[PDB]
């Protein structure tokens, strides 16, 4: 395996959950969003980091790197925590703490 | 938020 | 990231590295403000781990980085370890990050925002480049 | 599959 010293980036497309299920079946839940299968892959050690999409000129956190192929295959989609499903909890936690 | 001072280049 | 490319240094200023007490990078995260980081629940962060902000090259000693203690780990109560669903944790920092050119926050969406299939987004990190 |  190779771990990089320098921060890496990749652009990659969002999938629909319906289409992602063709790869991963019932492992895909509503609070997940798939991205990739496009010639790049997130991989071990990327977990927890961002999947960002540019909206009205600003980068917005759409996903959190979560799981995927055990070999980081670039032809299978990666799975990310779907931030829209989680942001109310984020806001509640910040407000209470 | 969301607007880096050093713009990314993709 | 497999088949990505090196970032412009400092151009993803919310990206943090979660390092254990031995200095080992094990997960990423994102600053959402000066006091809070969002990461994955399955990363298993504890208050003995460190949030490192401002890095580009983890092999360099010449970057002005911030090694930030973690006060408390808030794992989402809906996280399901069996399915890895609702995979989010918040880290409350003991002392605030100092925002700068290279350290700042990512935006959060509204719960109702639409990010359509086919949209091109970006992911970043220090994960493996080859399995 | 594997956590990432």
């Amino acid at each position: 395996a190779n771990t990089p010293d320098r921060l890496q980036q990749a652009s990659l497309p969002l999938l629909s959950n319906t289409n992602c299920k063709k790869y991963w079946g019932t492992k895909i839940k509503d609070a997940m969003i798939c991205a990739g299968a496009s010639g790049v892959s997130s991989c071990m050690g990327d977990s927890g980091g961002p999947l960002v999409c540019k909206k009205n000129g600003a980068w917005t956190l759409v996903g959190i790197v979560s799981w995927g192929s055990s070999t980081c295959s670039t032809s299978t989609p990666g799975v990310y925590a779907r931030v829209t499903a989680l942001v109310n909890w984020v806001q509640q936690t910040l407000a209470a703490n | 938020c969301g607007v880096p001072a050093i713009q990314p280049v993709l | 990231i497999v088949n990505g490319e090196e970032a412009v240094p400092g151009s993803w200023p919310w990206q943090v590295s979660l390092q254990d007490k031995t200095g080992f990078h094990f997960c990423g995260g994102s600053l959402i403000n000066e006091n809070w980081v969002v990461t994955a629940a399955h990363c298993g962060v504890t208050t003995s781990d460190v949030v490192v902000a401002g890095e580009f090259d983890q092999g360099s000693s010449s970057e002005k980085i911030q090694k930030l203690k973690i006060a408390k780990v808030f794992k989402n109560s809906k996280y399901n370890s069996l399915t890895i669903n609702n995979d989010i944790t918040l880290l409350k920092l003991s002392t605030a990050a100092s925002f700068s050119q290279t350290v700042s926050a990512v935006c959060l969406p509204s719960a109702s925002d639409d990010f359509a299939a086919g949209t091109t987004c970006v992911t970043t990190g220090w994960g493996l480049t080859r399995y | 599959s594997w956590p990432w």
